[PDB]
């Protein structure tokens, strides 16, 4: 199987900064590009900053010049940054992976989700 | 989803895959006539490219699977009781449908295992090579034990045995898709994406022209007609094809393996080894035109058959794990999903434009003279 290890996640005063660390082990190079989606409760997923394997950086328009996510492709772990933290992004981060099964003459993806942790950030 | 019911899902892709490629791996292993390849691939190509972009239903693909199994029991039937015109028109238009349904099949085959957990288009892919090597093994074991009559160029008992286990295969596959499957129920403009993603697209499109520019007429069909080669080399000859292609596709998957650490490299050093698989053109050309005895033997024909065979897999799949490490632009996901529908289309415009370039060789006098 794929298994996802996160861990960063907690309670934090507005305007703070935390460290989320994603990494997995079942899969090795058929990872092609690694992100995070939140979850609001009461809410949809919704995509927060995904690095792809040949550093492209996506970001969700609401998060742009505040969040920072950066890979380490030696032990196949990515990292995200997130500054200024507010109220309204008190929700659960659940890393994501996109591999790649394409043995030939067609390709499929899949994706590996983790636990995630669960970020509230308040008084 | 325990253990049993995922054994029995991805044993029934295997099959499908096995039961769709069966068709082609026996129509390559009976020495057909090259126009029959030619319109099949035709047929596939078209089916494929129109069922790309069309969401056809997926409940008919029983009915196209017994469709093709009563289409192979008319090739027997007209193999049988049919004058040469009559066979040789059905078994044209038999053919082209035979390509369709196909494509169709395997479209179809692979929507569904896209659109389920635990994807089964390995399993698929597993199956359309375990397909070309089980092919190549009953041929080889059939060889010995059938009489070379040749009734219409094709033998009758090998085409039966080849055409009835075919049958059998697929109404197997028909009964295990019925039992197992359910068959109840802001982004770029695609010129960014085709100017961005553009070296994957001719990275594949080159290798599938390339390939099937020689192979099927000029692999083994010019050989045998101008070295007089005899039927039971022919078959090792075709059949180390696709064996060794399906062999092929493996090692890039592996490539946490020291050993297989740089089969798949680069986008940039693909179209120079695309480049450099161009100098297979003369070789194939070679060894229809000397008489000399280096070239004239099987060992030197399977080993240069075998080359292009593990080239051709091995260059298939690199363009779909790396062109991701390419993109630029392309950052979203439904965008990686885009792009990767242009190398499939790109590949069948390959496998398309592969055939039909056979025939610029028969300007050449390629074929030696028969005395």
């Amino acid at each position: 199987q794929l298994q996802l290890v996160e861990s960063g996640g907690g309670l934090v005063q507005a305007g703070g900064s935390l460290r989320l660390s994603c990494a997995a082990s079942g899969s090795t190079s058929n990872i092609n590009v690694m992100g995070w989606y939140r979850q609001a409760p009461g809410k949809q997923r919704e995509l927060v900053a995904t690095i792809s394997s040949g550093d492209a950086l996506n970001y969700a328009n609401s998060v742009e010049g505040r969040f920072t996510i950066s890979r380490d492709a030696a032990k196949n772990t990515v990292y995200l940054q997130m500054n200024s933290l507010k109220p309204e992004d008190s929700a659960v981060y659940i890393c994501n992976a996109y591999v790649v099964s394409s043995y030939g003459y067609r390709a499929s993806w899949n994706d590996y989700w983790g636990q995630g942790t669960q970020v509230t950030v308040s008084s | 989803l325990s253990s049993k019911q995922h054994f029995m899902l991805s044993l029934t892709f295997i099959l499908i895959g096995l039961s769709s490629l069966n068709v082609w791996n026996t129509a390559l292993g009976l020495n057909i006539n090259f126009k029959y390849n030619t319109f099949q691939i035709t047929g596939l190509v078209c089916s494929s490219i129109v069922a790309l972009f069309v969401e056809i239903p997926k409940i008919m693909l029983p009915f196209l699977l017994g469709g093709l199994s009563i289409l192979c029991a008319g090739f027997q039937i007209s193999h049988s009781f049919f004058t040469d015109t009559q066979f040789d028109t059905y078994c044209l238009v038999a053919f082209i449908v035979i390509g369709v349904v196909a494509g169709l099949a395997q479209t179809i085959a692979f929507n569904i295992g896209s659109t389920m957990e635990d994807n089964m288009g390995g399993y698929m892919s597993a199956g359309i090579g375990i397909s070309g090597v089980f092919i190549f093994v009953i041929n080889l074991l059939l060889d010995q034990f059938v009489s070379p009559e040749k009734h219409y160029g094709v033998n009758k008992a090998k085409l039966l045995a080849l055409y009835i286990i075919c049958e059998l295969c697929l109404i197997l596959a028909i009964v295990f898709c019925v039992c197992n499957l359910d068959l109840t129920n802001a982004t770029l403009s695609y010129m960014e994406l085709f100017k961005d993603s553009y070296k994957a697209i001719l990275t594949m499109f080159l290798v599938n022209w390339l390939t099937l520019q020689l192979f099927p007429g000029v692999g083994h069909k010019k050989w045998q007609e101008s070295h007089n080669i005899s039927d039971y080399n022919v078959t090792i000859i075709v059949g180390m094809f696709q064996v060794f292609d399906f062999l092929s596709r493996y090692p890039p998957n592996l490539t946490h393996i020291k050993i297989f650490k740089n089969f798949t490299f680069s986008l940039n050093k693909l179209l120079v080894a695309n480049s450099l698989r161009l100098l297979f053109i003369p070789w194939f050309i070679l060894n229809a035109c000397v008489d000399h005895p280096f070239f004239k033997n099987i060992v030197q024909q399977c080993v240069c058959m075998a080359m292009l065979a593990f080239t051709n897999g091995w260059f298939n799949t690199v363009p779909f794990l790396v062109f991701v490490k390419e993109l630029k632009k392309a950052k979203k996901k439904k965008e990686i999903e885009i792009i990767s529908t242009f190398l499939v289309i790109a590949m069948f415009v390959g496998l398309f434009c592969g055939i039909w370039t056979t025939y610029i060789y028969n300007l050449f006098n390629i074929v030696l003279p028969k005395p």
